């Protein structure tokens, strides 16, 4: 199994981007395995 | 070696497992995308240089170079590179992961798994982190994961 990379674009801000998504505020914990979980 | 955003592919057919950022001669992606495997770039080979499972990050060819951070107020853009689709910009106001060690920006955007590693940009075009490590609230929310330079 070989893994390879292909260029897909410049890193640039686009003035005409689609805009979407919420901005939730969440209490979370980060464990040793890099996994985030919700906390109450 | 050119600066830019890249697909991370694997081989029957090919499948896109993730995305990463080339900057200053270093390739940046999420650990869970490559598990630290060497990467082919044309006839060249990219070897892992630094990685950390808890941060879910890895750099190739040199140390992590990305250091911009979300300002906590402004909208940002996910430069999403989904499998089979042209790179595209999605603008959003991040929410926040509140943790015992401080706050992390988070984006409530749910793109295919092969988009993991896609950069999140501030208004100046600087990469403030990578997309693809997060939590489910049933919508997925990704941390804005940034490394240390």
């Amino acid at each position: 199994v070989d893994m390879y990379i292909e260029r897909a674009g410049d890193i640039t801000w686009e003035k005409d981007a689609e805009v979407t998504g919420n901005s939730p505020r969440l209490d979370v914990a980060l464990d040793e395995s890099g996994d985030f979980s919700l906390v109450e | 070696t050119t600066d830019g955003v890249y697909r991370v592919m694997t081989r029957l057919g090919s499948t896109q497992v993730g995305v990463g950022v080339m900057q200053e001669g270093v390739f940046h992606t999420m650990w869970h995308v490559t598990k630290g495997a060497a990467l082919r770039s044309g006839e060249g080979r990219l070897d892992p240089y630094w990685g950390d499972v808890k941060q879910d990050l890895v750099s190739y060819c040199g140390p992590w170079k990305l250091d911009a951070a979300w300002d906590g107020l402004s909208e940002v853009q996910l430069l999403a590179v989904p499998p089979g689709e042209r790179a595209k910009n999605i603008q959003t106001l991040p929410g926040i992961f509140k943790t015992k060690d401080g706050d992390i920006g988070a984006v409530a955007l749910d793109y295919p798994a092969g988009t993991s590693g896609s950069p999140i940009l501030d208004k100046s075009g600087r990469v403030i982190g990578l997309y693809g490590n997060g939590v489910v609230i049933g919508s997925y929310v990704s941390a804005i994961t940034q490394g240390k330079r």
